[PDB]
């Protein structure tokens, strides 16, 4: 995803990514790991 | 800060939310998606920089 949308990947978040692409449940037991990959673009 | 009152009209909040020009859209007490399902007694729009 984009850098500014990294906060949208979290339980109880609102946004285009959260609602249309990837919805985490409210009682999400897990971990979220994000690293800046500016090495690997319209694909 | 310039306070402009909005009342007695039909408000479309989805066009503001889906617009990408806005950096932060933080809603306290309401969720932006549900904003079109609600009816408000009064609206105040306070603008500044």
């Amino acid at each position: 995803i984009r850098g500014d949308e990294v906060r949208q990947i979290a339980p109880g978040q609102t946004g285009k990514i959260a609602d249309y692409n990837y919805k985490l449940p409210c009682d999400f037991t897990g971990c979220v790991i994000a690293w800046n990959s500016n090495n690997l673009n319209y694909n | 800060w310039n306070r402009k009152r909005i009342s007695n009209c039909v408000a479309d909040y989805s066009v503001l939310y889906n617009s990408a020009s806005f950096s932060t859209f933080k809603c306290y007490g309401v969720s932006p998606t549900k904003l079109n399902d609600l009816c408000f007694t009064n609206v105040y729009a306070d603008s500044f920089v």
